[PDB]
């Protein structure tokens, strides 16, 4: 595979980075009064 | 207190419940607050736009990953042996074993095997290496740029549509029949007739060389004569190999019928005198409409005039025009039913007549593409149905429909409702009486004892379309008729070619199984209709709720008065259909599947016997074909069938999960959770956390909006791990 | 075969579809 | 410190990584990898639940709650890495007490 | 929210720049250091069987993950988890990746913010800017060069580092 | 909900007389009854003529026979319009 | 009836943590079988679950005749351990063990 | 240990004979698993007119019961003190049914 690096980068970025990050401020958003 | 910013009942619900409803709600554009028409159309069309995107994304995306990890130049050198691959493989959780089991495809990284068909397709239109697969998925990248971009621009001041251009009807069906129905079918032959054809003939054309490579050695010239048919004159031969120059013709627009005798598809030169004839017809179909010339018709005109004058219909369409323009809801209903027989047709006529080179030796390919058209129709049949309901509901008004076509359904909606209910019976009890009739006297001894009808009259449609296997000699398949004598010099000869080999899937023979599934098929889509028809009709009313249309589409029930009014919305029509077009997917898909895997095999006189009593299908079936992928993985190893057969057993927790949903109900488990509110508050240590949202238990819509998403994801990640694994492990 | 900037330009052209997503999102959400 | 301290103890023994040479390498890792992902559920948890005010010298007040988090983080990687260092050293933590046997 | 500090901010600017600084720091060294054969059996594939799956990289041959590229992701780890405390529980003097929300912020520096010869705030606005600047040039001149990095800060500096 | 738009030129076309007013017939509202007629029998006499004549399929047909059996199923609309002029005394 | 919350939250607790620690052991089993990771299951030839207790309760009762029911001759049943009866040359009974599959079965 | 328990026969109807199989013997019929047989044969019965005394005790007690209900209801109905004899039941239930029925069963 060609640039056979990019899976290891970007899978567990995608993977778990990602998620966390878009519930940890998902939830900051929802639970906000203003 | 802010999340649903376009629902203020929602934002200062003090429950868990707000978070839910907001986020089931956000696309309801209509009952959110202070929603005028004018920002309902804009951002409908904003999110068109956004729509466009995600699926030029998504196609861009399978470009990519073909052309990065894909194997597509090996197969394209040799397409019957080599196993096309989707994407690679890079999860953490693997074991070794695991990483050699998916290292399939001739790579050197484990991989997942494509059942989607894009090799076949970008094949047959031209692809050829990796690097114009790359060149796509960069078009697309653009293009999907290029709308999310629009989609902000028509959002903003100056460039934000009235509701003058939002509904007019005219012009707008004059340029999707015209331009994006018939200009883009032109200009799809086009493609085939510069690139798609050349390339199926081993020249290379791109857009390096295609204003300096003719089509046809005569070359426009034809055209601009009417000489037309010198455009079809030496077609290719029938010891042609697809991608070579080896027995290849020069014609372009040749009619022969019929099947490519190598790859076993349509010839290019058929689909491209197809798409040049359907661009030609829909333009026309696309000068119809008065827009600002004075010639054309207006479709107020004609619905207003088409009132029979014996007086059966009453008013007519009077008043139609209005009620179908204002009511978006109205448009999506006829756009999904329009669509979901749409979809069933190219479910139908794709696994018939194959236009992709070497699909149909791909049975996983073939049964994949079969099975995920038929459950998008069944989809798109149910929400035209659900967008009806919603219709009559909101957008309907009695007044401005006196008398219509409308107003005289609803007018007599007990016949209609009790005329499905007893086609629906009437098929139900001799379809399963018949059926449990096989089985019992089997299970005796004596099979010679089934009723078993035979279709005779599919078995006479397929001998008027030339099939000789039955003996009737009826329109094409006599020798002299008129029919047959008519289409004698065109496609005739290719299509008795290709419908009296038992080489493909053209009218396949059928018997006495076919007719008792055709029946139950029947039977699962009258039912469906039933309860479909019967929640758009009862909607607005009936004798339970006379008031039903004031309390909406979606309400849980009007309490345990009056007998008890559990599931009497609109919605829960749906919800119960919902079951019956999963069913009636089932017994279509099981159908399709068993037979043609028979086939597949050599073996159909397997089907031809068990299929008239159900423990055939139960063992012959569901049970003799599981081994393959419940030996997925066992104590003695795994293979590469070992992710379906992780998907089956999930497929049967999802499913199972949603029974809890749809067996036990709200009080039951609004009383648990206040027992843990309690605990939670007493507990040393963890009464230092607090809840933002007070916990409660979900809401009974919800309940079963939950429960059929269970029920549903848990049917299709079954069938799809099954009709898969089974098909691949016994390739036949 | 593809090369490892040929896959850089595309990711280049998504990121900038990303930007645009985003843009819009933030416009039909007002 | 407390809880640090045991998280390391269940990762290493029982983790992916168990009977490689690199297994309290890796309890270390995902102990901490654990802590990290907690500090953030307590940040995000002050945002919410606390209005920002002078006090600070109570748990349930914004800034101390922030001062919580901070020596929650501080004595979290504290205790794993004091376990990190008893388990490295003393081969009775390695196995079960197994080295007498 | 965004009044915390993020965004397009002088917090922002000085945080950014200072990783920068760092980085150019980084990447100077990174190529000394590989080029005089410092990085310890740099060729060598970590073996899946000592530690894991997630050394597996799916390249032609070996499929696994070099010795080197493991050493420098370490090194990035450690200032990363220092990296960490210091946002959440930072010392008392030093400046916050986050702002009380209640504070006042800095003026935008503009074009060139007053010249102090002395360790200043404007000094490392200006020095952090340039080094931002300066990663910005190294990536695109190993882009458009297609030589790696560490060949284009070697012959930027002159072969100077090896 | 909105006023609907119609091109300019819509007028009303509702009937529920024994035949429709001559507007329905757009383009063709002033022709008679007995021009419709006569054009019914002849194009449904020339486009059958046309249509027989190329039955049998070829990669060869006379356009103009082609062109020419489009006039059967325009007589059919042409005998309608025939029985609306003569039911509206034109 | 002046503590149902109390005890129902706390059987609700215990349903909880049975779930989790029964039926989740199968699921992680699949996992692991499935992944091609067989030394990461719970099973006799990997990191073993054993029913201990139901073991030496069974020892127990194998050492029962002549030892703490020392006028019995024979043990309750064979089941708890000792020979096979046969009778027609089928078993009536013989030992049943316990093992990883049987501690997890008792706690589903 | 070779013939299969079987104390079912099928008429021969619609083809609903084959379920009377060959469960030994020099018989046919449905096999059973009621364990009847086996119990029997610990009750020493040996023949089946043995089988047709007890079928005719069973019919008899059977009479009796259903005498005692018509009875019990209709002629002499117990009052609500009687019911409510909870030492007596006990005691009765105890000795009489339970402690007695083990005594002549063991006989
Ligand atoms: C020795 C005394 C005696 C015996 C044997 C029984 C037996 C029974 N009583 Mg009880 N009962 C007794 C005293 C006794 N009772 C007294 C003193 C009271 C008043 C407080 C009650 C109040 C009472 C109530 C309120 C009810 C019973 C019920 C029953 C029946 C329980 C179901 C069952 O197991 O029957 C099946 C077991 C059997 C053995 C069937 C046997 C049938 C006969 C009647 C047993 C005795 C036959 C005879 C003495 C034996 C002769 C032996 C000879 C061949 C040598 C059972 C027949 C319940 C019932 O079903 O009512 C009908 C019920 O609701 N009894
Ligand atoms: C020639 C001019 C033209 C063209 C090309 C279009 C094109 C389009 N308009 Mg329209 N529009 C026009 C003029 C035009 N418009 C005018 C003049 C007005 C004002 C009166 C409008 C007002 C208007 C509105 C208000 C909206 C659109 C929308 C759309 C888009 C429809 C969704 C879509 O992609 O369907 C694509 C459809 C096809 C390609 C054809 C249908 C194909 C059928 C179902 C079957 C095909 C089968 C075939 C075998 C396919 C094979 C696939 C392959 C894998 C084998 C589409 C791009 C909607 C939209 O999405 O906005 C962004 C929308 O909301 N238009
Ligand atoms: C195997 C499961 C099953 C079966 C057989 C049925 C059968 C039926 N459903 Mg139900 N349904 C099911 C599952 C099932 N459904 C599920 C899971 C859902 C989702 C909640 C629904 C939701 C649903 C709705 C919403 C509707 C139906 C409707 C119908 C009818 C459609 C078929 C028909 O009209 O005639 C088929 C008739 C039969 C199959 C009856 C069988 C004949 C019997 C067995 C005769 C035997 C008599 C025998 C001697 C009885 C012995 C009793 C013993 C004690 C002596 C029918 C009664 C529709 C309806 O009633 O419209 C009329 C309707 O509106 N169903
Ligand atoms: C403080 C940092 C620093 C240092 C010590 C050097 C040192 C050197 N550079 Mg320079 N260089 C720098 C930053 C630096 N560079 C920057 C930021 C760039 C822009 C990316 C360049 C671009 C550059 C080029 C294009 C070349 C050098 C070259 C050289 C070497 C010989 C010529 C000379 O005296 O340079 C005088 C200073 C300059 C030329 C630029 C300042 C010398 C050792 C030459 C060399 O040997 O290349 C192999 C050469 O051709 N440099
Ligand atoms: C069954 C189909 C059908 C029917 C009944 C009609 C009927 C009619 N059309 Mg329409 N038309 C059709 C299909 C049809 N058309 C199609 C498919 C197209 C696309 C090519 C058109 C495009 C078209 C145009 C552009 C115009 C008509 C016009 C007319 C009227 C002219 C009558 C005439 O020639 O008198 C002698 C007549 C009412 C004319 C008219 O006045 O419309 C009101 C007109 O300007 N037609
Ligand atoms: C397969 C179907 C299914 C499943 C999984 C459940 C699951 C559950 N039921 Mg339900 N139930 C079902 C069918 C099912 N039920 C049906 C058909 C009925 C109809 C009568 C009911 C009626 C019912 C009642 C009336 C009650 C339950 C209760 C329970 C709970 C038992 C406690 C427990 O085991 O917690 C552990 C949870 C599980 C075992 C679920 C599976 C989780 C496994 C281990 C995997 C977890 C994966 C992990 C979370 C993935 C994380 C990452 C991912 C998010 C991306 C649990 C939530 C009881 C309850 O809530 O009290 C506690 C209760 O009172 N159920
Ligand atoms: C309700 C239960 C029940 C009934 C009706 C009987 C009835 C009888 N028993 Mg049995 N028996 C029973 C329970 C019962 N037994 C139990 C539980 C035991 C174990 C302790 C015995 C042990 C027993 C013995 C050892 C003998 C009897 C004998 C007898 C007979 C008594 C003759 C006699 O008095 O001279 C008895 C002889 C004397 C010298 C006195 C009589 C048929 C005798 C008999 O005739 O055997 C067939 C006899 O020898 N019984
Ligand atoms: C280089 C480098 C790193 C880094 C870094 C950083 C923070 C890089 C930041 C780069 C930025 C923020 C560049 C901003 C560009 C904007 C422009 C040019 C527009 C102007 C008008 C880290 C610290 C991860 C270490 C790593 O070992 C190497
Ligand atoms: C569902 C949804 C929600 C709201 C409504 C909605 C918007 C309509 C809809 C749409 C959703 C849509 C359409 C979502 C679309 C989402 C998309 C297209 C996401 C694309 C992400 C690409 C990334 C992050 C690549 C970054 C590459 C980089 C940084 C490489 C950089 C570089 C490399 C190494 C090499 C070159 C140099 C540099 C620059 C250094
Ligand atoms: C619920 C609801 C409430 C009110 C609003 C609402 C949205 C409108 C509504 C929804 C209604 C919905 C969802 C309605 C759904 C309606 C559907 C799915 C209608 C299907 C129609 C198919 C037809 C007429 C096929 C005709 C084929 C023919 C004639 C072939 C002929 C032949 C040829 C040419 C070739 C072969 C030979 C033969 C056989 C001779
Ligand atoms: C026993 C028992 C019997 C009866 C029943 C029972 C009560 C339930 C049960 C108890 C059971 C239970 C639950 C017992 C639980 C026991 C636990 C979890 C004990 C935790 C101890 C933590 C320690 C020693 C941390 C030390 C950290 C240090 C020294 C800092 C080091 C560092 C710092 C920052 C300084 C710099 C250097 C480094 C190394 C970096
Ligand atoms: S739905 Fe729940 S509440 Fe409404 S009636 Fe049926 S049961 Fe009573």
């Amino acid at each position: 595979m060609t640039a056979a690096y990019l899976p290891s980068i970007l899978v567990p970025i995608i993977g778990l980075i990602f998620p966390g990050l878009v519930m940890a401020f998902a939830f900051i958003y929802i639970e906000q009064d203003e | 207190t802010k999340f649903p910013k376009f629902s203020q009942a929602l934002a200062q619900d003090p429950a868990t419940r707000r978070i839910w409803y907001g986020l089931a709600t956000a696309h309801d554009l209509e009952s959110h607050d202070g929603m005028t028409e004018e920002n309902l159309y804009q951002k409908i069309f904003a999110s068109h736009f956004g729509h466009l995107a995600v699926i030029f994304l998504w196609t861009s995306g399978n470009l990519f990953h073909v052309a990065w990890q894909g194997n597509f130049e090996q197969w394209v050198l040799n397409p019957l042996k080599v196993k096309p691959i989707a994407h690679a493989i890079w999860d953490p959780h693997f074991g070794q074993p695991a990483v050699k089991a998916f290292t399939k495809g001739g790579v050197s990284y484990p991989v997942n095997i494509a059942t989607s068909g894009v090799y076949h397709w970008w094949y047959t239109i031209g692809m050829r290496s990796n690097t114009d697969l790359y060149a796509g998925s960069l078009f697309l990248l653009f293009l999907a740029g290029v709308f999310l971009f629009a989609g902000w621009l028509h959002l903003q001041p100056k460039f934000r549509p009235g509701l003058s251009w939002f509904k007019n009807n005219e012009s707008r069906l004059n340029h999707h029949l015209s331009g994006l129905f018939g200009f883009s079918s032109l200009a799809w032959s086009a493609h085939l007739i510069h690139v798609a054809i050349p390339e199926a003939r081993g020249q290379h054309v791109c857009w390096d060389n295609f204003t300096k490579v003719a089509p046809h050695p005569a070359g426009l010239q034809p055209f601009f004569t009417g000489n037309w048919g010198a455009y079809a004159a030496s077609p290719d031969t029938t010891n042609h190999i697809f991608g070579t120059s080896e027995g290849a013709g020069t014609a372009i627009l040749t009619f022969l019928g019929g099947f490519h005798p190598q790859t076993q598809a349509l010839w290019l030169t058929d689909i491209a005198h197809h798409h040049l004839a359907i661009g030609v017809v829909f333009i026309f179909a696309g000068h119809m409409y008065r827009t600002n010339w004075g010639i054309g018709h207006s479709l107020k005109e004609i619905l207003d005039a088409h009132r029979p004058p014996g007086g059966r219909l009453g008013a007519g369409h009077k008043g139609i025009f209005e009620t179908l323009t204002n009511s978006l809801h109205f448009q999506l209903g006829l756009a999904l039913a329009s669509l979901g027989v749409i979809t069933s047709l190219v479910a139908q006529h794709m696994y018939a007549l194959p236009s992709y080179a070497f699909i149909a030796k791909d049975y996983v390919t073939q049964s994949a593409l079969y099975t995920h058209h038929q459950y998008i129709a069944g989809f798109l049949m149910v929400g035209a149905f659900a967008h009806g309901a919603i219709f009559f509901v909101r957008d309907y008004d009695p007044e401005q429909n006196k008398n219509n076509v409308l107003a005289r359904i609803l007018d007599h909606k007990e016949a209609i409702i009790s005329h499905l209910s007893w086609v629906s019976l009437f098929l139900g009890f001799h379809t399963l009486g018949i059926y449990v009739h096989n089985d019992v006297v089997v299970a005796f001894g004596t099979p010679e004892k089934q009723i078993l009808v035979e279709p005779v009259f599919a078995q006479w449609i397929q001998a008027s379309s030339g099939k000789a296997l039955y003996g009737f000699d009826v329109l094409l398949s006599s020798t002299n008729s008129v029919a047959a004598n008519a289409s004698s010099n065109i496609w005739l000869p290719g299509w008795l070619e290709a419908i009296n080999s038992g080489k493909n899937s053209l009218f396949l023979p059928i018997g006495p199984g076919d007719f008792l599934i055709h029946h139950a098929i029947a039977l699962a889509l009258h039912t469906t209709t039933l309860i479909l028809v019967k929640g758009a009709l009862d909607a607005r009313g009936s004798k339970l709720m006379p008031d039903k249309k004031d309390f909406g589409y979606a309400f849980p029930c009007d309490g345990p008065g009056r007998g008890g009014t559990c599931d009497i919305s609109a919605w829960d029509a749906f919800y119960l259909s919902m079951f019956w077009m999963l069913n009636t997917i089932g017994w279509v898909t099981f159908y399709w599947h068993w037979k043609h895997i028979t086939i597949w095999q050599g073996n159909a006189g397997q089907f031809n016997e068990s299929s008239t009593y159900i423990m055939g299908w139960l063992r012959d079936y569901l049970w003799l074909n599981s081994s393959p992928l419940i030996n997925g993985y066992n104590p003695f190893g795994m293979n590469s069938l070992s992710v379906w057969s992780w998907m089956f057993l999930f497929g049967h927790l999802i499913w199972a999960t949603g029974f809890m949903f749809l067996i036990s109900w709200r009080g039951y488990w609004q009383e648990l959770i206040e027992t843990l509110v309690w605990a939670h508050e007493r507990t040393p240590l963890a009464n230092l956390v607090r809840w933002k949202d007070k916990p409660v238990a979900l809401s009974i819509v919800q309940a079963r909006l939950v429960g059929l998403i269970h029920f549903t994801a848990g049917y299709i990640f079954t069938y799809a791990a099954f009709v898969i694994a089974s098909t691949t492990g016994k390739f036949g | 075969m593809i090369s490892d900037t040929q896959i850089f330009i595309a990711l280049i052209l998504a990121l900038v579809s990303l930007v645009l997503a985003i843009r819009l999102g933030r416009a039909l959400y007002q | 410190l407390t809880h640090g301290y045991f998280l390391v103890g269940p990762f290493y023994k029982l983790g992916p990584l168990r009977n490689s040479d690199v297994a309290l390498l890796s309890g270390f890792f995902s102990a901490l990898g654990l802590i990290v992902i907690l500090v953030a559920c307590l940040t995000i948890y002050g945002v919410v639940s606390f209005e920002e005010t002078e006090a600070k010298d109570q748990l349930q007040t914004a800034k101390g709650w922030r001062q919580f988090t901070s020596g929650w983080l501080v004595g979290s990687v504290g205790g794993a890495s004091f376990a990190y260092i008893l388990i490295s050293n003393i081969p009775f933590l390695q196995t079960a007490g197994m080295s007498m046997l | 929210f965004g009044g915390r500090g993020l965004g397009v901010t002088v917090n922002a600017e000085r945080w950014n720049g200072r990783h920068a600084m760092f980085g150019i720091f980084a990447m100077v060294m990174t190529s000394y250091m590989k080029g005089h054969g410092l990085i310890p059996d740099a060729d060598k594939v970590l073996d899946i069987a000592q530690w894991g799956p997630l050394a597996a990289v799916w390249d032609g041959a070996g499929n696994g993950i070099s010795n080197e590229r493991a050493i420098i992701l370490i090194a990035h780890v450690h200032v990363l988890v220092v990296s960490v405390i210091a946002a959440i529980a930072p010392f008392g003097f030093q400046d916050t990746l986050v702002k009380e929300k209640g504070y006042t912020p800095e003026s935008p520096a503009g074009l060139i913010p007053p010249f102090k010869t002395g360790l200043t705030a404007e000094a490392e606005l200006i020095n952090g800017r340039l080094a931002m600047l300066g990663v910005i040039s190294i990536v695109t001149a190993s882009l458009f060069t297609g030589t790696s990095v560490v060949d284009t800060i070697n012959l930027g500096m002159g072969k100077i580092l090896y | 909900f909105s006023p609907v738009p119609s091109p300019e030129g819509t007028k009303e076309t509702y009937w529920e007389t024994k035949a429709p007013s001559s507007d329905v017939l757009g383009i063709g509202a002033g022709v008679s009854s007995g021009n419709f007629a006569a054009a019914s029998v002849f194009a449904a006499l020339v486009g059958g003529y046309c249509t027989g004549q190329v039955i049998p399929l070829t990669v060869e047909p006379n356009p103009l026979f082609l062109a020419g059996s489009f006039l059967l199923p325009y007589s059919w609309a042409l005998h309608v319009a025939a029985w609306i002029q003569k039911n509206n005394g034109k | 009836i002046r503590h149902r919350d109390a005890i129902i939250s706390h059987l609700n607790w215990i349903c909880i943590f049975l779930g989790f620690h029964s039926f989740g052991l199968y699921i992680h089993n699949d996992t692991m079988r499935a992944l091609g990771r067989t030394q990461d299951m719970f099973s006799d030839t990997a990191i073993q679950l054993k029913p201990v207790f139901a073991q030496w309760v069974q020892s127990i009762h194998t050492l029962a005749p002549g030892n703490t029911t020392p006028n019995a001759l024979a043990t309750a049943s064979y089941a708890f351990g000792g020979d096979v009866v046969a009778v027609g040359n089928k078993v009536a009974m013989m030992p049943i063990s316990l093992g990883t599959a049987d501690f997890m079965v008792h706690h589903i | 240990t070779a013939v299969k328990p079987s104390a079912q026969v099928v008429w021969p109807i619609v083809g609903q004979e084959v379920l009377n199989g060959d469960v030994g013997g020099g018989f046919q019929g449905v096999q059973v698993t009621s364990g009847f047989f086996q119990i029997w044969r610990s009750s020493g019965i040996t023949s089946e007119v043995e089988l047709y005394w007890c079928a005719l005790a069973g019919l008899i007690m059977s009479g009796l019961m259903i005498f005692a209900g018509w009875f019990h209801y209709h002629k002499a109905a117990p009052k609500l003190e009687w019911f409510q004899n909870a030492e007596s039941m006990l005691n009765h239930h105890l000795s009489g049914l339970l402690g007695l029925g083990c005594l002549s069963w063991a006989g």
